[PDB]
């Protein structure tokens, strides 16, 4: 009985359909070259966009350069940047090194 | 003070206990609400998630999802979508506003679909027979315009033009489309909404019953295997005296 | 002070100031010719006059 | 008691209170129901509590929520269902306890039996307002019906139905108060459980045959425990077979409708078990003449005691006014399906018939009959 | 005091059980058991069942007494006037 | 006993555990505590109670409401606060509770202590959800903060997070979860709260003096009633004189600021009274170690019945361990005051430094103490 | 990395014990606000209902609410209205949203002041000061633009333009406007918003305590009388040994 | 047993004392009492206060230890270089 019986109600904590309906699929967007900005939240905003939803950051992280490809963005953006960026903890100093920033 | 007809208990797909929902004709009277009744009568509370249930694939109600929405976006970055993006979506609504609801059908307010089977009395017949009958003004009777003799309304004149005729459509699979059918293809549909887990709940059903079956008798012979002393006590009165 | 605080516990339950401010502000009444019918908002369910 | 775990602790001394009651040989199924209560009441509390999560009462959007219950979250459907479906069960549960009561007349227990009662009383409104919570039209009518019938008090009637109001409507206050009566509430019931129990064990329990049985006593802990093992599971099979296969069965309130203020349904009746109270209330045609009547009906019950004559207690030996307990059962059971109908004249009649039928029955015959059988039998 | 020591004052009775294993759980349960069902269900079923088949009838009765009441104006006063 | 009103109702049998329980002569105002605790239990649950009427929770909404509070309800601002500001004034009467155990050491008296252990672990996480209620940032990111703090196990840790939050986020399941339990859960405290009690009318009460009384005792109920009467009602006055005064004095956290998921705070402290557990947090660099060290840290309390080593009970006639007692005291009190400031270096090493020194003062220090004594006092 | 400075305590009509407010000048500053803050921070939470505990008469803040609202009334009967009609509402909101709002200060969020009060460190001297003090740029800074130096700022740069200039206005009374007296006008207005009971409550303050002596040395006359027997105790051991 | 009847045993105490009316709720409450105050106050005071005034100093030691670490930036390194 339990087995099934005490998930059921225990499940109903688990987990919901509809922010299941979250872990991004869009991501999509977007900015040019600096802006950051460049956030959202949504608690996320696979990605895709392209792949990707490795991360950068929260918040429209987007990825590094897109892998030199796209980002938002795509390293350099606005104050301070994006990764390596610094733009660490209000802003300074650490960025997103690391190494090389992916 | 109408006599209030009932309608005659048809057989059906799910009819019996154990009898299931039967998605092709689903998936049929689906089209209906795309082709009907989005015309005023709205669900509100279905997202798309309905895919393989209704036995869609994935991609195929998504991509049917996509064309569904698509509304403005631009306002300073202020939003909601176009082309819904995911399953989470609701239908649009025909009307915004009861106000602009009742207006629109004069007078007339269409409502939600959503549960309304569980609202009025006596299942889908009801309304399989509300789709069938409509009937010729007895001498003696007149109406207001908009309504249309059904003896099925209650007060029997209904604003709503009979929408189902033979070939109203042409369903997805290409059956002949037929006012009986065409009536009777989405009248599981409904049966279905209000109840999703429907199918899926009927199998705790058979499930706890052979569970069940199991127990009582177990615990019959478990209760009685203690009262077997009791009820076999004798009782000797040998007084001394 | 039991006359101050059994009092000032009840008559919090009785009614929202602003749930008093709701009652009744149709006041108009003119606004209307003789039999011509001009339309107010009552105590919540609408009126024809 | 040497190295008895019961005093170990002096906690298990009390858990002492179960193990040895003595308990009579001779026990019908129906003494399963007291056990048998509390248990609807626990499963009750999970179910509701985790129901009461993703539910919230806010005037606009509360109903909505209940939407996304049985939809969208984790066995949301089943779940709702239950803490219903077990409700009317209880109250059967209930009034079969009630009904071993007079059928043996144990009713000889005195305070225990007021007791009783007031437990009762509580209950009923209790869901009461928890039918509120669905906030479907006939509970917006029903609720709005019950206050409005409270006012005809002569003076100070008019501001208690808007001082409970919070208003001149049925409005948030009238809701959001509720629900946390509507939850707040049952515990203390549970605290009243207890108690309600203490008294019977100062004397110990009471029999079929009207005949104390203290030449014989069993140990309660090996049987009778597992009779209930048997009596509760029991109980959970139309509980969860109901509630699967014909969930609206008893579902017979219809309204998911969202309550229209301004509209009114085709019909009112508050949901079954209320009907007969209810059904009594139309019955006078002085509004207050009814209040006093409905209310008082069910207070009939603290005056049974009142009422016992005999010289022997179990009605089981006293074929007579076995008639009339049965005679009252049916026309209770009748007030039922005229309750269950609209107020039309055949049924009024008829309703407006058994109304002073009913009072009779218990007020009068019961106490009458058994004085002519102590004669009859040469008392 | 104690529940069971001081309870009452018996004398010169005398009990004879054995063991549960010593015998089955059906002991001609059918057989036995099923003649029984008559004797309880003969004995109340004097006393009990007659008063509710008045209200079925009433049921019925009124149902019917009802049921031309309204259903059928051109009863009473057909159409004619 | 003879036509006495206590045991014409069996029940005031029961009452007799009061009346008539016997008293130790010399009591400090320090033993007003335990009954004093219970006064701020009762005094708060009509508080929340009215205030949870208007309140509603809705991720949305909610914390509107709660402004529609103070301002449009009836007396609506002077409730909020009460039951607010009992909070803490119950945890300072938590402590001094707790505070005369050790200084007379009573918890000699064994599984009692584990109860009054248990009995309060539940107390501080209840407000601890109540302290969500408000939605106010800091409620919002202290609540992010802290099951961000649980995810450190090794394996599953990951789940329980989003399990308790029902989801990637804060938000309404992680709310309204708690509606409920912030609310249902201090009933079952007093449902614990007898049983607390129970234990110590098994032997009847501790001393100042460490030495069994038995030669002398007192009737309660005329006399020690009295000095609660007193001290019962002093707690309102400043109770009552904050609250209206200066209501924020001890509304030291500030946020009214409906709660911005993206936007932080400048600075992120609980509230008052946990803060030298959070401090203690900070201090281990291992984020896992300081878990162990933070929750364990309050465990040890468990553990003191263990180490009393000593021939005589009570401190007051042991005069080097009271210095370790107060010694430790400051060294709480020290903790706060660290714990009331950021992470910076200078602050950083006090605060490291005062962690190892806190243990040392209970597990090894108090221990070591009293052995000497009865070799000094020849034992 | 600021220094954070923190205001000299100001004397107050309200700052004392049973110091309350005066509504003469929280008339005036709320013209303060009729003029300036509904430029851009709000407060939402304050009905019409002030009328006279701000002296308003009845008509006096009726009519003055009249003016103050809102728009349209006319979609499909359906909306809001015009001219608020009673005082239970709110104040028109400057900005629709937040998107609205910061983008028109750009990059700003301009907070509600409803609490704020409350919310800030420092009570009300922290404004005064913050309205008082603008600085010039130290040699060895730069700032943001619209960011203006005071050191009362956190960051010590904010991009709201001083407001208060000696007669930036003129007062209700006709009283001479002036930098200070505008910016020292209004500091009882918030610090009356925040708790509307302010006046009132402080009524049972002194309610209380000549209620509190009275009770106290009562109580503590009663309990002494009981406890004057058992400090009152003799012993005699008078062994028969 | 009953509480306080079996307690213990005790031989050849005596007891003396009046009713409350007989006395005074203030029999010299001030002039008597007044002294008291200090052989209680001085009897825990010499065990007890010193460990404060140590964390009373921490107090201001560290934050002045503290303040001069951040608050003067052109201290250890002027703002030359
Ligand atoms: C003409 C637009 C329109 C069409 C097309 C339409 N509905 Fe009707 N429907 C209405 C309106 C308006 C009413 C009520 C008319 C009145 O109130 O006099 C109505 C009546 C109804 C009713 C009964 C009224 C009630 O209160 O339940 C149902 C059910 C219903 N429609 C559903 C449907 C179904 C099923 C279809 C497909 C056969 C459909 N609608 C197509 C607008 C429409
Ligand atoms: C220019 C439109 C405007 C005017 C006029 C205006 N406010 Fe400012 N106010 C703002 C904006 C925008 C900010 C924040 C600027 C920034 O973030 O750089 C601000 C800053 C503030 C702040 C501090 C920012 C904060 O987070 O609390 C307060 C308080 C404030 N305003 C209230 C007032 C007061 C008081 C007045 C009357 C002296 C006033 N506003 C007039 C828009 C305005
Ligand atoms: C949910 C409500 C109740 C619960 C949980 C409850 C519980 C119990 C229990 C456990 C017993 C012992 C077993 C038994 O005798 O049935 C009992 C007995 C009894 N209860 Fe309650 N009871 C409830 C309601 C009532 C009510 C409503 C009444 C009277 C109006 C009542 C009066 C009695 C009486 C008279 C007995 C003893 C009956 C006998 O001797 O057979 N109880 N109840
Ligand atoms: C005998 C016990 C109880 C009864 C008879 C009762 C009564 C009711 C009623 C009448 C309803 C609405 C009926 C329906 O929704 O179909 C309901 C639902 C509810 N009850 Fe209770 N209540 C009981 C105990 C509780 C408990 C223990 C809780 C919470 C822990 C609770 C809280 C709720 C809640 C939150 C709902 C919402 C679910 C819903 O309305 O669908 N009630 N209960
Ligand atoms: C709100 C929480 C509590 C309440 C309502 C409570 C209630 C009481 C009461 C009424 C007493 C009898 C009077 C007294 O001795 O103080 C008591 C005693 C006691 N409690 Fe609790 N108590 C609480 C918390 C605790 C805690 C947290 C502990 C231990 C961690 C504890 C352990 C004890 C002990 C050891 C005693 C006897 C102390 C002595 O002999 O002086 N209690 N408590
Ligand atoms: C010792 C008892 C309790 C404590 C310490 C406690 C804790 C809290 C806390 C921390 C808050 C928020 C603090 C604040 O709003 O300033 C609060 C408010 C609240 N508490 Fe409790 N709770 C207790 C008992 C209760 C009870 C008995 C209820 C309800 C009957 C309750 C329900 C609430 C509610 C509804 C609020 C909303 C008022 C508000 O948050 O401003 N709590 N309580
Ligand atoms: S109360 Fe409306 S008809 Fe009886």
């Amino acid at each position: 009985a339990a087995k099934n019986v005490v998930s059921q109600f225990v499940s109903s904590m688990s987990a919901s359909a509809d922010v299941l309906a979250m872990s991004k699929i869009e991501i999509k967007l977007s900015d040019i070259p600096e802006g950051k900005n460049m956030a959202f939240k949504w608690r996320g905003k696979d990605q895709e966009a392209a792949v990707e939803v490795s991360q950068l950051r929260d918040p429209q992280h987007d990825l590094e350069r897109v892998k030199k490809p796209e980002w938002v963005i795509l390293i350099g953006v606005c104050t301070h940047l994006g990764c390596v960026p610094i733009a660490n903890a209000g802003d300074f100093g650490g960025y997103y090194c690391p190494c090389h920033g992916s | 003070s109408d006599l209030e007809l009932h309608p005659p208990s048809y057989p059906w797909s799910h009819r019996g206990l154990l009898s299931s929902l039967d998605h092709t004709s689903i998936r049929r009277g689906f089209q209906v609400y795309k082709q009907v009744c989005s015309s005023c009568h709205s669900m509100d509370y279905v997202a798309y998630r309905h895919l393989v249930g209704v036995c869609y694939t994935e991609d195929e109600a998504k991509a049917l999802a996509e064309e569904v929405e698509v509304q403005d976006g631009p306002n300073e970055d202020g939003e909601m979508f176009m082309r819904p993006g995911k399953l989470s979506d609701y239908f649009p609504k025909p009307y915004p506003n009861p106000e602009a609801a009742r207006a629109a059908n004069n007078g007339a307010l269409p409502p939600d679909l959503s549960y309304i089977v569980r609202a009025r009395h006596g299942g889908e017949d009801y309304v399989f027979s509300l789709l069938t009958g409509y009937c010729e003004p007895p001498t003696g009777v007149s109406l207001r315009e908009g309504l249309y003799f059904n003896p099925y309304f209650p007060g029997q004149a209904i604003g709503m033009a009979p929408p189902i005729y033979n070939e109203v459509l042409e369903f997805d699979d290409g059956t002949p489309a037929t006012m009986s059918q065409v009536a009777k293809d989405v009248c599981t549909f409904l049966r279905w909404a209000a109840e999703p887990e429907h199918d899926h709940r009927k199998r705790m059903g058979l499930k706890m019953l052979l569970m069940m079956g199991l127990l009582l008798p177990l615990v019959y012979a478990m209760k009685r295997h203690k009262w077997s002393v009791l009820k076999s006590r004798k009782l000797a009165y040998r007084p001394p005296k | 002070a039991a006359k101050n605080v059994v009092s000032q516990f009840v008559s919090s339950m009785s009614a929202s100031a602003d749930v008093l401010a709701m009652s009744k502000i149709e006041i108009k009444l003119s606004d209307i010719p003789e039999g011509k019918n001009m339309a107010f908002k009552w105590r919540g369910k609408p009126l024809f006059v | 008691m040497t190295n008895i775990r019961k005093s170990h602790p002096l906690m298990k001394i009390v858990n002492n209170a179960f193990i040895d009651l003595p308990a009579p040989s001779n026990i019908s199924s129906w003494w399963n129901f007291g056990s048998l209560l509390g248990i609807c009441l626990i499963l009750q509390i999970l179910t509701g509590l985790f129901l009461a999560m993703h539910y919230t009462s806010d005037t606009t959007t509360a109903f909505s929520s209940v939407t996304h219950i049985c939809r969208d979250v984790n066995y949301g459907w089943i779940i709702r269902y239950m803490h219903a479906n077990g409700a009317s069960m209880f109250f059967i549960c209930l009034y079969m306890h009630v009904g071993r009561g007079l059928y043996y007349g144990s009713y000889t227990f005195l305070e225990t039996w007021n007791i009783g009662v007031i437990l009762l009383l509580t209950v009923m409104a209790t869901a009461f307002m928890g039918y509120v919570l669905p906030w479907g039209q006939m509970s917006f009518w029903g609720a709005t019906v019950i206050t409005n019938l409270l006012s005809a008090i002569p003076y100070i009637g008019t501001n208690l139905v808007e001082w409970i109001w919070g208003g001149f409507s049925v409005d948030k206050a009238t809701l959001t108060r509720f629900f946390a009566f509507h939850f707040i509430l049952p515990f203390i019931i549970m605290a009243i459980a207890m108690v309600h129990l203490l008294f019977l064990h100062e004397t110990g329990s009471n029999n079929p045959t009207g005949i104390s049985s203290d030449v014989d006593k069993i140990p309660f802990h090996p049987y009778y425990t597992i009779k209930d093992i048997l009596g509760a599971l029991l109980l959970i099979l139309a509980l969860m077979l109901l509630v699967l296969f014909a969930p609206d069965l008893l579902g017979d309130p219809d309204n998911y409708t969202p309550a229209n203020p301004l509209n009114t349904p085709p019909h009112i009746k508050p949901e079954w078990y209320f009907l007969f109270a209810y059904a009594i209330l139309r019955s006078i045609p002085n509004k207050l003449g009814g209040v006093l009547a409905l209310a008082f009906s069910i207070l009939i019950l603290a005056l049974i005691p009142l009422l016992h004559t005999s010289k022997q207690r179990s009605m089981m030996f006293r074929p007579l006014s076995q008639c009339l307990f049965w005679a009252l059962v049916a026309d209770l059971l009748t007030l039922t399906w005229i309750g269950g109908q609209p107020v039309e004249h055949p049924y009024i009649t008829i309703g407006q018939l058994a109304s002073v039928l009913y009072f009779l029955l218990i007020l009068v015959l019961m106490p009458t009959a058994g004085t002519i059988e102590n004669k009859l039998l040469k008392w | 005091g104690r529940q069971f020591g001081h309870l009452t004052r018996v004398r010169h009775v005398i009990t004879y059980s054995l063991s549960p294993f010593e015998q089955r759980a059906f002991p001609h349960y059918f057989s036995k058991g099923i003649p029984n069902v008559l004797r309880r269900t003969r004995a109340c079923i004097l006393r009990v069942a007659p008063p509710f088949v008045a209200f079925y009838l009433v049921y019925t009765w009124g149902t019917q007494e009802f049921e031309k009441s309204k259903r059928k104006n051109p009863a009473a006063y057909e159409n004619d006037r």
